[PDB]
């Protein structure tokens, strides 16, 4: 797969 | 960027170093980032408030 | 592109055909002209009013 990084923010 | 090191501590430091592939996040397109990563065209408009 | 002929005209078309070099103009970034030529990051944002 690919790596889809995020930050935890509403 | 770190002082004397330039190694990014955060999402883009995971994105630059081969760890992460795509970064879909509220990531501000500033000149420091775009000179060493790519951005697509923006998807949301905002400002300092 | 031309209506009924699909031949590229205009300021986009001049950049297509090699004659024009850069188009620093009130020109909207569009998917169909993204296909032929490159765009920068947008410098002004606006909506249909
Ligand atoms: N108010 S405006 O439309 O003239 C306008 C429009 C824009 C501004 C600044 C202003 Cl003042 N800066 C942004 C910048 C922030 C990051 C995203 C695009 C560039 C890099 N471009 S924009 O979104 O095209």
């Amino acid at each position: 797969t690919v790596v889809v990084t995020t930050i935890l923010e509403s | 960027r770190d002082a004397d090191t330039k190694i990014w501590n955060g999402m883009v430091g995971e994105l630059v170093y081969g760890k992460a592939d795509i970064a879909i996040a509220p990531l501000t397109i500033t000149l420091v980032r775009e000179e060493v990563i790519d951005f697509s065209k923006p998807f949301m408009s905002l400002g300092i408030s």
